[PDB]
């Protein structure tokens, strides 16, 4: 089980950015690109709701650093109480786990493409 | 919180500004290879 | 402490294209140079 | 020629001024064969042939504009 | 003798390519190198597709 409303992507984003400081090396910029990509989904929810993606993402990142509660997320319905426990929003974990696997494993094949041969119809 | 204030309309300028930046960065990529003492000449 | 400050963070990173291009045209790794650029330019005021 | 640089001082040197004879298929002295070329012809040729190669190696991208 | 044209007999049927000269075997070398150009970046675990 997981809780939706953008609370899953924000929780997994800060965990990747924290490892980038410990690893450093040439892959330090790789974890930064994956952390900024997870925050796009919460920022996309603020675009359709007419909110500020900068002010919304900054609140979620500051909440996970102050407290360990991962249930805070974006509210597109504007009912308040950013805690997902009171809003009852629930998502399957098997659904969110495939979103990362299908996106990461597909980009791995796309970045390997060099010569593109397209025949005429 | 939503449904109030204002809603953005005529979003084509948002796409026009993106089309102008992408087209401008494409021109800056060809001249980028000529920067610095290691740059190369461009025959036109 | 403002949205104008968040834009200035991208303004400083946009100027890094000039030293990055110098490394790419010379075959050297850009990150390996910039890693040495950030460390040397902290103590040194200029000429680095 | 490889033994000319290592020919070393002491004319007895020799090993130099030898070239190909295409008619007889042998290597003979070009001085006795009567084949000589001006020295300035070698200086202006190597400098002019290099400038043609330098300008080509420096062209990264060719842009061809169609006539109007 | 059957006509004033008197065509000249060609040894090979029309449409046949030519050969010998200089560079005929070189044409076969450049054909394999160009095919090699695509397979070179695909070599190695860091290679492309």
């Amino acid at each position: 089980v997981v809780y939706g409303g953008g609370a899953a992507e924000v929780t997994m984003s800060l965990a990747v950015s924290e490892e980038a400081d410990k690893q450093r090396g040439i892959d330090q910029y790789a974890f930064r690109g994956f952390a900024q990509a997870l925050d796009t989904i919460p920022m996309t929810l603020a675009e359709n709701s007419g909110l500020d993606p900068i002010g919304t993402l900054s609140t979620l990142k500051s909440k996970q650093l102050k407290e360990k509660i991962s249930n805070i997320g974006v509210d597109c319905l504007g009912y308040g109480s950013n805690d997902m426990k009171e809003l009852f929003v629930v998502d399957p974990f098997i659904g969110k786990k495939q979103q990362i696997l299908l996106a990461t494993q597909l980009c791995r094949m796309i970045l390997k493409i060099d010569n593109v041969i397209i025949s005429g119809k | 919180v939503p449904s109030n204030a204002t809603f953005k309309n005529k979003e084509k300028p948002q796409e026009v500004r993106k089309a102008n930046i992408i087209a401008a960065r494409s021109v800056a990529d060809a001249i980028r290879t000529s920067l610095g003492p290691k740059g190369m000449d461009k025959m036109i | 402490e403002g949205v104008q400050a968040f834009i200035w963070q991208e303004f400083a990173s946009a100027l890094e294209v000039i030293p990055t291009t110098l490394a790419e045209n010379a075959g050297l790794n850009s990150i390996k140079v910039v890693t040495e650029l950030r460390s040397k330019h902290e103590n040194g005021e200029l000429n680095d | 020629h490889a033994a000319s640089q290592m020919a070393k001082p002491e004319k007895r040197r020799s090993y130099r001024n030898y070239g190909l004879d295409l008619i007889r298929g042998k290597i003979v002295d070009e001085i006795h064969a009567g084949v000589l070329e001006p020295t300035i012809s070698k200086v202006k040729s190597l400098k002019s042939a290099l400038e043609a190669c330098v300008a080509i190696l420096r062209i990264d991208t060719m842009i061809t504009v169609d006539p109007e | 003798n059957f006509g004033s044209q008197t065509p000249t007999i060609v040894v090979l049927k029309e449409g046949t390519d030519a050969s010998q000269g200089k560079g005929q075997i070189i044409s076969n070398i450049n054909a394999c190198v160009a095919v090699q150009e695509a397979l070179k970046p695909t070599l190695g675990p860091l290679g492309s597709d």
